[PDB]
């Protein structure tokens, strides 16, 4: 008499990121 | 009963005989055997990378016992393949996927030690709930048998992650076989790829198909990346002997086509195209009547016609007609480019080796570095050697490594590491040779370049491969590499060669084919140039109909002033559009030049007027 | 307001296909007008994309008329990432005027801040 | 040994060598060591040139002239490799393609003062 | 004295028994410090220049573990434009690095070997 009626999701994932640090080369 | 209706059986479908022999790989029968007789803890699972064959292994356990080469205790135990898709359907209340799984252990308890159940693909036994989890206690007491194979990665997507479940399971590892057992295997399969296209097949044609593959095709293993070069030769051999062969089909729709444009234009030109195509289409029914008057199988050209139509690379067998161009060449490469007779002679040194197979397998067909001073063609000839072979300009692929002037650019021919902001793009280099590897690479103004880009450029030489962002080894193996330079121009030969090694290293000039140091020019070399771009005009003015009828005294006059033994044959195409281009574009805007009319000039004492 | 309440797993992709059949099923009249359209290509996430490319095999023989109007620096982070459907759209620039042609405009809208502001 | 070395422990981390095993040097190269190069070599192209089922019959003064030619002793063996087919490999690969080279039969190579006819 | 004898050997007898680790000690060589360029590896960079995230090739091993026996191999070919660097350590307890934090030496051990002599008494 009962049904289930299944749902759905989203799902999250970022992303890191980096940085160069250039040197003065003396 | 309950498996009649949700399962399938292999053991029936395996006395009448729809399988094929499965000759190879006793080591991991043996195996498998040995595991699924043991007293618990005794479900084997076939894991491999994805191509190797694991079906087939529980097919030809399937047909050995049917046949009866098994041991003792395998009497009869009748393999029964389930459907885990088939459980899921319908089944949209509150117990039903439970119950029917019930009824389907309870089918299997029943009985005493017969049916070994064989579910293909059990990453899918992990889920499909919204529960699937009263499997546990029917594993972990022996009782149920399982045999079931998955592929490497979606094992550790799913299993890996739930680590309760895997301790109640072996590992059976499926390796790749080699290429001698690939060419055992291919003498077993034939006579049902002869039953079903009605062909005959040389054993030359399966050892051509197994060499020949490993070479070019590279991304499926190999038992089966050489099945669909014999099962792809055959279905064009079947085109073939079915009602006509293909070039003068080829033929009649393209001479049909021209006829068709043509009669609607009713343009002249084509009216020529079509007649030669017409002489030609003749010639060959007529050699084809004269043939029938006086192919029935496959050979081993026809497995490198179906690698070579596919995947891009032109790899037959000394074809015919390009004889009339690669004795050609080293002429027809000249029209475009004068002048640098050692430089082309070396060039077509690496197309005519590499296009008859004397070449080396593992290194590109050719990768050299060549240089000079400035304006001498060392651009136009890279750009010249990929018109003919490409038909278009544009199949080079033109990376400048002048922007390349600090550390971290090099990540941007390779990608990102796995984790960061640019992942989803992949490389910029890498992504366009693994599409149709046959184009030319050219690396312009090598200066310029950080010395650490030279660490990349070092395993592409004399290995092909490199890794990127992405898991994947990419193969240069077949292409071109060009690079450009500018260094010195202060000596023949000695100064150049000082500089090379003052800023590379000996570990990349050892790499190398032969360096080619050009010469500049010389004014009697100049004047064959000039109308070059003369003519060049003469199309770019091409849709008025404006043609330049030159007198020879302008042709000598420009030669005279514009060479420089310095900057090349650079201030010429400059000088032309000084003297022509400047007072032509302001008679053409005013009126009095109209178009479809034609224009002289005459040599006047200081410049030449209209 | 078409993501409403779609929490189980087919009711925004029925959703928008019997808007689609709405639109499809009335003969050539209905202009279709999506403002900030930069937000149509992920519409409905399944988790595998299968929303916003739904209008994409209905765009190629041109059905529905569907005028926009995106920033120019919202075009090239959301559509040219996703370059199938950049080629279904035309582009219309659109400059800024000068002052003269300023000028010619705001003497047009002296004409409804006098009647909110009765000055 | 003792630059090379003294690069090397200037290069890693101080225990990161006692942790490894032999840390080995290598040797130059030798004129006497250069012959059964140049047989890996030729031995490699006749079995290249064995699906077409074509050979070889390399004399020994060739044999040694390409031992006397290509001994530049800072570019290791590299060079001889290159120099065999500028040698062999082109000459042979413009003749195939002309006719005249129908498989099966073999050719010599033979002298001829600096590059070898066949 | 000479070499082989034991030399470094009761090096690591003392790092093992009066700080009670195998691992504490620290063995530099300036066999490449005859130059003007050369002392300012020992110490650091300033902030912005060639070697700073690898910092000092003496401190930055002495900031962390600062319970270390502490050799000098070779110091008889070495520039004289350490012992100034060195005769600090030996005369205050401080030391300035290339950040700017400053280091205590004032429980090490400093062992300063050669191999000249050995045929003399
Ligand atoms: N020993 C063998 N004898 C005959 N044919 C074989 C043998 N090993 C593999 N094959 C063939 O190689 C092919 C492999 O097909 P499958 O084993 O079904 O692929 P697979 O290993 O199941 O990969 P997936 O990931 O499951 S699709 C089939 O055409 C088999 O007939
Ligand atoms: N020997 C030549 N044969 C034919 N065209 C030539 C020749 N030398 C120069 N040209 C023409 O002059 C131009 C040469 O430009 P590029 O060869 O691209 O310059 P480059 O060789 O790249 O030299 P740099 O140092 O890179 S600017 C083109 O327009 C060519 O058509
Ligand atoms: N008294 C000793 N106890 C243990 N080993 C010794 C002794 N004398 C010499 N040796 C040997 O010599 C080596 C130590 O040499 P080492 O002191 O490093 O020479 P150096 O003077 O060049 O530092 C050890 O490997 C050890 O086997």
């Amino acid at each position: 008499a009962a049904a289930a009626a299944a749902a759905a999701a989203a799902a999250a994932a970022a992303a890191a990121a980096a940085a160069a640090a250039a040197a003065a080369a003396a | 009963q309950a498996l009649q209706k949700y399962s399938t059986d292999l053991t029936a479908r395996a006395r009448e005989g729809k399988l094929d022999p499965v000759i190879g790989r006793d080591n991991e029968i043996r195996r498998v055997v040995q595991v699924l007789s043991r007293r618990t803890k005794n479900n084997p699972v076939l894991i491999g990378e994805p191509g190797v064959g694991k079906t087939a292994i529980v097919e030809g356990l399937a047909q050995r016992i049917v046949a009866g080469d098994v041991p003792e205790s395998l009497r009869d135990k009748t393999i029964v393949a389930l459907d885990l898709g088939s459980m899921v359907a319908g089944s949209k209340y509150r117990g039903e996927f439970e119950e029917r799984l019930k009824a389907v252990l309870d089918d299997i308890k029943n009985s005493a030690g017969q049916i070994i159940t064989f579910i293909d693909e059990l990453h899918t036994i992990v889920g499909a709930g919204a529960a699937g989890n009263m499997i546990k206690p029917m594993l972990a007491r022996g009782e149920l048998r399982l045999v079931g194979a998955t592929t490497l990665d979606e094992y550790r997507k799913h299993i890996e992650k739930d680590a309760a479940l895997e301790r109640r399971f072996q590992q059976v590892y499926v390796g790749e076989p080699s290429v001698e057992d690939t060419i055992g295997i291919l003498r077993g399969l034939k006579d049902r790829y002869e039953v079903h296209h009605g062909v005959r097949i040389t054993d030359s044609a399966l050892v051509a198909a197994a060499t020949l593959s490993d070479r070019y095709i590279t991304a499926r293993f190999l038992p089966d990346k050489a099945i669909d070069l014999v099962d792809e030769a055959a279905s064009r051999l079947r085109m073939e002997i079915d009602s006509r062969p293909v070039e003068i089909d080829e033929v009649e729709r393209l001479v049909r086509r021209l006829e068709i444009e043509e009669m609607a234009l009713s343009l002249a030109k084509l009216r020529s195209e079509l007649a030669d195509q017409k002489e030609k289409l003749a010639e060959l029914t007529t050699r084809w009547q004269n043939e029938k008057n006086a192919k029935e199988e496959v050979g081993p050209d026809d497995i490198a016609d179906v690698v070579s139509a596919w995947t891009g690379i032109p790899a037959g067998r000394l074809l015919e007609g390009e004889t009339a161009k690669l004795l050609r060449m080293e002429d027809e490469l000249g029209k475009r480019v004068i002048g640098q007779k050692a430089a082309v002679t070396a060039v077509s040194d690496a197309v005519r080796r590499s296009r008859a197979g004397v070449s080396d397998p593992n290194r590109p067909t050719g990768a050299f570095m060549f240089l000079g001073p400035t304006g001498v063609g060392k651009t136009e000839l890279a750009k010249a050697l990929a018109d003919f072979l490409f038909d278009d300009e544009r199949a080079m692929v033109r990376i400048d490594m002048s922007e390349y002037g600090e550390k971290h650019t090099v990540a941007r021919l390779i990608g990102a590491p796995p984790g960061y902001v640019g992942y989803e793009a992949g490389g910029q280099l890498t992504e366009a040779v693994r599409r149709r590897p046959y184009t030319v690479v050219l690396f312009d103004e090598i200066e310029k370049a950080h010395p650490d880009v030279f660490d990349v450029l070092l395993q592409v030489l004399d290995e092909g491969r490199l890794t990127d962002g992405h898991g994947r080894t990419v193969d240069f193996r077949n292409t071109i590499l060009i690079l450009t330079s500018n260094l010195g121009s202060g000596g023949s030969a000695e100064q150049v060669l000082a500089a090379v090694r003052a800023t590379f290293k000996p570990e990349f000039i050892n790499r190398l084919d032969d360096v080619l140091i050009f010469e500049g020019l010389n004014p009697e070399e100049l004047v064959r140039i000039v109308d070059i771009q003369l003519a060049q005009l003469g199309k770019r003015l091409a849709q008025r109909r404006l043609q330049l009828q030159v007198s020879l005294p302008a042709k000598r006059w420009l030669a005279q002033r514009g060479f420089d033994p310095v900057y090349g044959a650079r201030p010429l195409r400059r000088l032309v559009q000084q003297a022509i281009g400047d007072q032509l574009a302001k008679m053409l805007l005013a009126g009095q030049v109209h178009d479809g009319d034609t224009v002289p000039v005459n040599v006047s004492p200081d410049a030449d007027s209209l | 307001s078409m993501v409403a309440g779609s929490k189980y797993r087919g009711e925004f992709e029925e959703r928008l296909k019997a808007v689609l059949d709405d639109i499809k099923n009335s003969a050539g009249q209905i202009i279709t007008f999506i403002d900030e359209l930069h937000t149509i290509v992920g519409a409905g996430a399944t988790g595998a994309m299968d929303a916003g490319n739904m209008i994409k095999p209905m765009l190629a023989r041109g059905e529905l008329r569907l005028v926009g109007a995106t920033t120019l620096d919202e075009y090239r982070k959301h559509i040219e990432k996703d370059a199938a459907l950049e080629r279904r759209f035309q582009q219309v620039y659109v400059g800024e005027p000068s002052v003269e042609d300023t000028i010619g405009i705001l003497r047009g809208l002296k004409d409804r801040y006098e009647v909110h502001h009765g000055v």
